């Protein structure tokens, strides 16, 4: 499958994701962006199958744009993430469920701590420290099980997630293409545009 | 078949092959796997004959009532996403199409868009698509430069198809060759492989492989 | 499963015998075959019982409100019930159904509607796994117009070899004799048939 | 495939149709499906061709053999029993259909074997797709005590029945007849009704209409 | 998963007046990825031709096998095998494995050496044997090649007839088959002589 | 979907000169078991038309009843019901037809194999067939199942094209069906010796013979035959 | 279990001549080796000079053949008598086709007529409404064994200028219809002896400025 | 269930529950816009029929439709919500499948086209 | 396919049709089922012709060996040989055989080897498809001791109805007397059984 | 499966071969040599089932070094290659037939010519300019249709292979961990050890 990870450190939630989109042979694309923003303080990673993957967080991405006019506010991360858990929850017994695995990392504003939501295609959500959809948890849980502490800053969060990315650069029997890393706190969602080499 | 699009400096090459198969049979060697979807949208067809032809002509249809309605050229990321969304609404039931929507608009510039019946859409500036994909990339991938010239990249793109329609025994027949300004697309011919292969080999000096 | 219908003279009778297997266990040994639809129309089930129990439900239903608005109906029209529903529904049914009913105009008659939902009259029919063994015995011992006496002892004598032969049959042959008369229920026991 | 064997007062006959095919493909339009197992003892065969053929010549070698060894003409019997206990000790693997008939020693004989080696006897038996259209017509002439000349008249026209109505055969019919006293005369091509009309154009091209890239002679002597 | 639908090829054979003539393409393919283009499929064996259609491997190995049969039938016969005796060594040698076969399509060519008749024949993979005077074909566009010659062809044509005929009913039929052409080769048999040719042909 | 349960074999029929003749056995077939003998599988519409069914017995039944309904049907408002307005041979197969083409394409058929025999009112020959796949043809001769391989090419020699229609009296015509009904009583496992004979002639209109039966067979050469190859006696 | 679909073979050839156009097809009618009918036409007039053969499984064939005509006469009752252009028929067929993308017509559909210009004309389907115009289109049982003769004597494919090295093509001047009827006869003598679904006559319908013309040959019935 | 047709014409040509529509707006707070060089300004009154509201949590008059987007009206409180909430769905789903977002003439072509049919729909005024 | 062999007081009987099928079509007529493997034993054979005729030619090679080395072999024998060889390779083979023969010591006797391998030995026994619908009939109308003249009968009735309602049975019917007179044939055809 | 490319020049035969071995979820090694010398002049690279592969290579290799020594003589690369293929040919029809695909590249002494042969598990064998073994050949049979020339040096050959690793790394799915190279020529096989960046 693609490289999704998550890791909630002291103020923020990064987000690693693979760049790859390949389709039987070919590595048709190596620029990816496997995310969509739900709210200013809210960021979706996600992976599966073909069709059903950008579908579904699009869809999410509209009802959260539309709650958001509405009310004009923004849903803490927490509801958002059980707004996605019930959605896939119905889609797992509906005609052709939506098979999609996410990561859902939030800032939530009014608590002021960054917050990792896990959740699979079932419906299943975990909140969690850090997190990953896949092949990439086999190899990362323990590396962080290991190397990780609560009050890690960002900038020890990102060094943490190289480490997770260069052991699945040596294991992984799949050339996923680097990953595209972002960081939401509460400043809102920005992307690290240089890990290509950090 | 085979078919590539890719953006460069004078804008975009799109090339396809034209053979139709149904097994080891060749059906046909003169089909047309290029729709003019308007004066500047282009739309490239592998996989199902049928489910190519039918839901890219509906797709034009589509993209002429956009115009009627909004009085304006609708855009090849709103065109591909006509496509992509109405391929997802049959997934699983069996089309299959891997396509390329190609255009030009003044708020996008050159644009190519791949979509497949998996419901995959992906916007890039290379793609090649279909069972000869990989003999296209080959060539292509390794003479690829943002600084062609329209001449340089016709011939590449020409040059690509070419390798697969060797190669790929589903692909053959002829190439058509396009290229995408502002001011649309130009169509530049269609060169029958049966004498394209002969001429570039002793003009470039390459298949030296093959006896002639 | 072992049943059939047979006219003769002064109307028809339907036997049975009375064996239910679910596998080679008999999980009932004294089983009634022999269902009324209507006070001189009775048939005689062979298949799923769930289903020839639905079915046979149902016709009864249909010939009671038929009654209320038309009078008795005659046996062909019974037949033809079984036959709507049996054929409209041979997708889901597992049903073989000889249908034997006195009129007066008509006398005594027997049709029977096999697995496909086709219906067939005929001066007598046999039908159940046990069957198979007495055709040769039945097409040559049957006569037409024969007396109740005669024709409770062909009954008896060929459901007493098909109870023989197939292990599906059993236990006790259950008779039913429809004329002008009335209705009369007969039994006959192991120890009486075994022997003959 | 049609084939059949007709006995007559005197003797016993056999046809075939010429067609051979490989799906809906004729392959061959004038193949020959009359064997011989010995001078006098002549097979039909239909199913596995390369099986009719294989099976009708080991068993043909060792009744040669056999009757070398006994000093004595093949009887018929003798290659039916050898060809069914051959067909049946490979559990029909060996898809081998056969009419075998012939004169010897004992008389006429006309027998049918089939793959898994179970053994017919009869006075007229038709074998193959054409099976049905053939027997229909024997079924409705054959009658005791034909002549030899009406024999191949039957045989003949069953064959017909097949070319006609199945599309598994055509072309022609091949004929053999086997008398008691005399030599056995195969009629190749008995028949042959179904010439190709001469072709509305000729296709010869003028010379130099292909174009060649390298020419060279090449040396067959050592 | 067809053995004979794996590597592609066709084969096909002609009689002409006092000559005869097999073709072959020349490609070889795993599936739809082309491999070679110099795989040829006709070879010789004293003046006796044979050409092999099918599973590449198999080709191959019934070629080396002929070889050496034919090798050692000239050592103790004391001269070359004719087409007539080969057909049948053929034949015997393929079904000899009729519960494993060689999933090949035989082809023989040739004149024979003493009646200087002209002989052609054909073999499935199991050795039946199709004699047929006019032409025999073999391979993935063999219904093809079935149309091609039986419209094209016509008796007792000339050498140089029998050359443009063979070659356009080899050609066309391999443009209309995915698996077949990718070059081709055509033998113009004779009595004392034997010319060999490449065809030019699509490559694709 | 689904599958025959009692079934009816061949339904052979020719056209001569003056009409169309079409013959069906008695028997109702239930797997190997011949259960029923007084099935009559021709079915006569009006006074220019026979339809002839095999197939599933219980489908048979209901085209039955289609077919009595067309009849009832067509006389409804219709004061020439009896004349011109009367049902046509093709006007009965056509509708048949499209029902068995749309039964199929539900994927529900009515398990059958059907000739429609007649003559329309200007005097041309009717005979065409249909089946369960909904599928059509017309030609000199039409039988099903096992009538198509024995019984075709029986009466082809009698009418191999269509030049030999005028050739053909309803006395030869008649003969080769006959012949044939007995052909296909030594052959097919699933026929009766019984059955019916309908011819529908331009002149003489509709004749409908029952009970008949197969007549004149022979079986003595089979004393002459013992063993299966080496026995002699 | 219930297969909605049967083979009555069969085959079909279109020429499209520069101001006229053929569409040939054999009359035999058959189910597995049996003959259904020796004489079943299969090319139809539709009417606006349009001629069309859906060939494959007859009962699909019949019920797209029935349905087009429908739609041609539709069309009038729609757009003032308005003829159908064959590019429109062609577009129309389409639709018709892909209408049962999930439960196909099958049969490989060919239409003959003259374009808008008064040229000839020739359109072939997919079974699921993938079509093309070309000169010339066999479809059917034998389309893989005449389809290379059509490219090779209608299209003069591998055909050069003798002795100019295969440097130079051979011209394509265009057939006549006297010519292209020559073609057809060959295609379909060729056909009817190597595939033992074609045969028995051979039925061709020729489109012309003056409507639709019929000619009829026989063809071996074996 | 309910169709009657209770927007229909009168024999001088008028659609009185439309007409009767607009009575309802004359009787609304005024409402007012007027566009600058490079901007626009949104002007709407407040009744004071009841004074002592809330107006942290009162609904505002002028809604956002979309982040670039505005709608005030004028005329019945309940009806404008319906309005503004289809707009604000309409907003999104073209945002969704156009991949841009809606322009104000678009917007205001779709609520006007919500409008036009509840004056010829049965069973709604 | 449907067989018989029935003892009587002067020896034995067996009897048989002479249908064999491949599906519907019958690819002979006048099948001979009757088969000899001995001079006064015979047999008769359902199931696989290949099987049979094959077990047949091995048993007749049997029992004329035996009889080279120790004179007549008793029908016990030649049953005991079929069941060695049905039994020994019950895994592939297909084969009903009812074995007949004629002793001086024992008369008549009737051995039936059903298709497990298993041997019986019998007052008579049928077999073959058009055997189950003659059980009824054959246990109705069986008596031991008949003569020849009265057992001709009982298989000439009991094969009719088989024949009558069995498609895989039909053509005529062969018999096979086997007594210390000798060995006799006997053939019934349609015309005269079919009215029976 | 893994990389096994080919290249005849002017003077030798060039043999790239991946580095990587992978089993299911993880890269087991990624400096994997799959190749064997079978004599001085003859070099033969493997790929296809895990076990088969390396046992086929070194059964091959033991009987042409035994053939040496007791020929005190160096087989033809023709000989080798037509030993092979007879080999693998009996495989296919044995009970588990051996499941590898080979490339020979050996230089001719006696011609002085160097020669590619492709011989896959059906004992197909064929000599060429160029070869490859699964989905490789996908790829790189039309660039080097292209950029091939009869009498390039050895140098631009090992140009040509590295343009071909640079395709292979940009489209293929899989991380196979680079290539080995080695040159076959007159003065024997030589293996390229900066390949890593050449």
């Amino acid at each position: 499958m693609d490289i999704i990870l998550g890791i909630r450190v002291q103020d923020s939630v990064i987000l690693a994701s693979s760049k790859a989109v390949t389709r039987g042979i070919s590595v048709l694309k190596d620029s990816d962006d496997k995310t969509r923003q739900l709210s200013p303080h809210t960021l979706m990673s996600f992976a599966g199958e073909a069709g059903d993957t950008v579908q579904f967080a699009e869809y999410i991405q509209a009802n959260i744009q539309l709650y958001s006019i509405r009310e004009d506010y923004e849903l803490s991360p927490q509801a958002v993430s059980s707004f996605v858990r019930q959605e896939l929850a119905k889609s797992i017994r509906s005609r052709r469920p939506y098979q999609v695995n996410v990561l859902i990392g939030g800032y939530d504003k009014k608590k002021n701590k960054p917050e990792l939501y896990q959740i699979d295609y079932l419906g299943t959500k975990v909140e969690l420290p850090y997190g990953a959809h896949g092949y990439s948890g086999f190899y990362t849980f323990s590396l962080l099980d290991h190397h990780y502490r609560p009050d890690m800053t960002t900038e020890e969060g990102l060094d943490l997630l190289k480490l997770c990315v260069q052991e699945l650069e040596k294991r992984m029997p799949m050339d996923f293409k680097g990953v595209i890393v972002k960081i939401v706190d509460k400043d809102g969602i920005r992307q690290v545009d240089d890990f290509q080499a950090q | 078949t085979t078919t590539l699009a890719f953006r460069f400096q004078g804008g975009i090459i799109v090339a396809v092959d034209s053979r139709a198969t149904a097994g080891n049979w060749v059906a046909s060697q003169t089909v047309k796997k290029v729709i003019e979807i308007n004066p500047f949208l282009l739309g490239t067809m592998a996989g199902g004959a049928a489910d190519c032809q039918f839901w890219e002509t509906w797709l034009g249809s589509q993209c002429r009532l956009h115009e009627l309605r909004e009085k304006e050229r609708i855009s090849v990321a709103a065109a591909s996403k006509i496509l992509s969304n109405l391929v997802y609404q049959y997934k699983g039931a069996g089309l299959s199409m891997g396509t390329m929507i190609c255009g030009y608009t003044r708020k996008e510039g050159p644009t190519i868009y791949y979509v497949d019946s998996d419901g995959t859409r992906l916007k890039g500036d290379i793609f090649c698509v279909g069972s000869g994909q990989t003999f296209a990339y080959g060539v292509l991938d390794s003479n690829y430069k943002w600084d062609l010239s329209v001449e340089d990249a016709l011939y590449l793109g020409k040059r690509s198809i070419l390798a697969a329609a060797h190669r790929d025994a589903y692909s053959g027949g002829s190439v058509n060759l396009y290229h995408v300004t502002e001011d649309g697309w130009i169509y530049h011919g269609n060169h029958d492989v049966g004498e394209l292969f002969w001429k570039v080999k002793e003009e470039e000096g390459s298949f030296n492989n093959v006896i002639g | 499963t072992s049943i059939m219908a047979v006219t003769f003279k002064d109307g028809v009778i339907l036997g049975a015998d009375s064996r239910t297997t679910t596998g080679a266990y008999i999980a009932n040994r004294v089983t009634d075959k022999l269902t009324r639809v209507h006070d001189k129309i009775w048939c005689c089930r062979s298949g799923s019982a769930a289903d020839t129990q639905a079915i046979a439900d149902i016709v009864q239903y249909h010939l009671e409100l038929y009654t209320s608005q038309y009078g008795t109906p005659s046996t062909e029209t019974a037949a033809s019930v079984f036959k709507e529903l049996c054929y409209e529904n041979k997708d889901n049914l597992t049903a073989g159904i000889i249908v034997a009913g006195y009129d007066d105009k008509n006398k005594g008659e027997v049709y029977t509607i096999p697995l496909g939902g086709s219906v067939h009259k005929l001066p007598y029919a046999i039908a159940g796994s046990g069957s198979t063994f007495i055709y040769g015995y039945c097409d040559k011992n049957f006569r037409e117009n024969m007396s109740k006496e005669e024709t409770v002892d062909f009954i008896k004598h060929s459901l007493s070899q098909a109870i023989k032969w197939d292990g599906s049959s059993g236990g006790v042959i259950r008779m039913v004799v429809l004329t002008a008369a009335g209705v009369e229920r007969l039994i006959f026991y192991p120890d009486e048939y075994e022997q003959l | 495939t049609t084939i059949v064997g007709v006995k007559f007062n005197n003797g016993v006959v056999i046809a075939a149709d010429t067609r051979s095919t490989q799906g809906p493909i004729v392959a061959d339009k004038n193949c020959a499906k009359l064997h011989r197992i010995s001078p006098k003892i002549w097979c039909a065969g239909a199913g596995t061709a390369a099986d009719t053929e294989a099976v009708t010549q080991l068993i043909g070698s060792n009744i040669e053999l056999h009757s070398l060894y006994t000093s004595r003409e093949p009887r018929v019997v003798s290659a039916l029993q050898m060809l069914k206990q051959h067909l049946f000790k490979y559990q029909g693997h060996i898809g081998a259909y056969l009419i075998v008939a012939g004169v010897d020693p004992t008389g006429s004989h006309l027998f049918s074997i089939h793959a898994h080696g179970s053994t017919d006897v009869g006075y007229y038996l038709s074998l193959g797709s054409g099976s049905l259209a053939a027997m229909a017509v024997l079924e409705s002439h054959w009658k005791q005590d034909l002549t030899k000349e009406e024999a191949i008249k039957l045989a003949s026209d069953a064959i017909q029945a097949g070319i006609w109505n199945d599309l598994g055969s055509g072309s022609n019919v091949d004929v053999c007849v086997m008398e008691i006293g005399k030599d056995a005369e195969y009629l190749r091509n008995y028949l042959t009704p179904n010439v190709r009309e001469e072709k509305q154009k000729s296709y010869k091209f003028p010379r130099g209409t292909t174009a060649v890239l390298k020419e060279s002679i090449v040396n067959i002597c050592d | 998963s067809d053995p004979s639908s794996i590597n592609g090829g066709i084969v096909v054979a002609m009689t002409g007046k006092d000559c005869v003539a097999i073709a072959c393409d020349l490609r070889l393919g795993s599936q739809s990825l082309g491999v070679s283009n110099k795989f040829e499929k006709i070879f010789h064996y004293g003046h006796v031709f044979l050409g092999i259609t099918g599973l590449a491997t198999d080709v191959t190995t019934l070629n080396e096998m002929f070889r050496y049969k034919t090798n050692l039938y000239k050592l103790k016969e004391e001269r070359a095998i004719e087409p007539e005796t080969f057909t049948q060594l053929v034949s015997s040698s393929l079904y000899e494995r009729r519960f494993g076969p060689y999933f090949v399509g035989p082809v023989v060519a040739g004149i024979n050496s003493k009646s200087g008749k002209p002989f052609i024949a054909g073999f499935d993979l199991i050795g039946c044997i199709d004699e047929a005077k006019d032409f025999i074909v073999s391979g993935t566009a063999s219904d093809q090649l079935f149309g091609m010659c039986e419209s094209l062809y016509e008796p007792n044509l000339e050498p140089e007839d029998l050359f443009e005929t063979i070659s356009q009913a080899l050609l066309n039929a391999a443009d209309r088959d995915a698996l077949s052409g990718w070059g081709a080769v055509v033998y113009i048999i004779k009595k004392d002589e034997v010319v060999k040719r490449y065809l030019k042909m699509r490559q694709d | 979907t689904q599958q025959p349960i009692v079934t009816g074999t061949s339904v052979i029929s020719m056209k001569y000169d003056n009409g169309v003749i079409i013959a069906a056995d008695n028997l109702g077939s239930y797997g190997s078991l011949l259960r029923f003998n007084g099935v009559e599988r021709l079915i006569p519409v009006g006074d220019n038309t026979v339809v002839g069914i095999s197939g599933d017995i219980s489908d048979m039944q209901h085209i039955e009843r289609l077919l009595k309904d067309l009849v009832t049907e067509n006389a409804y408002d219709n004061p020439l019901a009896d004349a011109e307005e009367a049902l046509e041979p093709s006007y009965i197969f056509e509708y048949l037809a499209t029902v068995m083409y749309q039964r199929r394409s539900k994927m529900n058929p009515l398990w059958n194999a059907i000739i429609v025999a007649g003559v329309q009112s200007n005097g041309d020959q009717f005979l065409r067939y249909v089946n369960l796949l909904g599928v059509t043809y017309s030609s000199p001769t039409l039988a099903t199942g096992f009538g198509a391989h024995m019984a075709n090419p029986l009466l082809r020699k009698v009418v191999d094209r269509e030049s030999d229609i005028p050739k053909t009296t309803v006395q030869v015509a008649e003969e080769a069906i006959v012949n044939a009904m007995r052909v296909l009583y030594y052959r097919d496992a699933r026929s009766s010796r019984n059955f019916s004979l309908a011819i529908i002639d331009k002149n003489t209109g509709l004749t409908f013979k029952k009970n008949l039966q197969v007549e004149n067979m022979k079986w003595d050469f089979a004393k002459d035959i013992k063993g299966y190859g080496t026995q002699k006696i | 279990q219930f297969n909605p679909y049967g083979d009555n073979g069969g085959t079909i050839l279109g020429i499209a001549g520069e101001d006229f156009a053929v569409l040939a097809g054999d009359t035999r009618n058959i189910t597995d080796y049996s003959i259904n009918s020796r004489y079943e036409p299969k090319v139809f007039d539709c009417g606006d000079n349009i001629v069309m053969s859906a060939n494959g499984f007859a009962a699909d064939g019949d019920a797209l053949v029935k349905r087009f005509k429908n739609s041609v006469k539709w069309y009038h009752f729609d757009h003032n008598d308005k003829k159908l252009s064959i590019n429109s028929a062609a577009r129309n067929i389409q639709h018709l086709l892909y209408g049962k993308r999930f439960f196909p017509y099958y049969v490989h559909t060919i239409i003959a007529g003259l374009d808008e210009d008064g040229k000839g004309a020739v359109y072939s389907f997919d079974p699921v409404g993938s079509y093309e115009r070309e000169q010339c289109r066999a479809g059917g049982a034998a389309a893989s064994l005449i389809m290379p003769f059509l490219d090779n004597q209608v299209n003069f494919k591998n055909q050069y200028e003798p002795g100019t090295n295969g440097k130079v093509k051979k011209p394509l001047k265009y057939l006549s219809v006297e010519e292209v009827i020559k073609l057809v006869r060959d295609s379909f003598t060729s056909a009817t002896e190597r595939h033992i679904q074609v045969g028995d006559g051979l039925e061709i319908l020729i489109v012309t400025k003056d409507g639709v013309r019929k000619e009829f040959y026989e063809l071996k019935r074996d | 269930g309910y169709d009657r047709a209770l927007s229909i014409f009168s024999p001088d040509g008028h659609i009185f529950q439309v007409e009767y529509a607009l009575e309802a707006v004359k009787r609304g707070t005024c409402a007012v816009g007027v566009k600058g060089k490079n901007c626009v300004v949104l002007g709407c009154e407040r009744r004071s029929t009841l004074k002592l509201q809330d107006t942290r949590i009162t609904p505002s008059k002028v809604s956002k439709i979309d982040s670039h987007v505005v709608l005030s009206f004028s005329g019945l409180n309940a009806d404008s919500r319906i309005l503004i909430e289809k707009a604000r769905v309409e907003a999104q789903s073209h945002r969704l499948t156009l991949e841009d977002p809606v322009t104000v003439e678009y917007l205001t072509r779709y609520v006007a086209g919500v409008q036009q049919r509840y004056t010829q729909s049965g069973g709604v005024r």
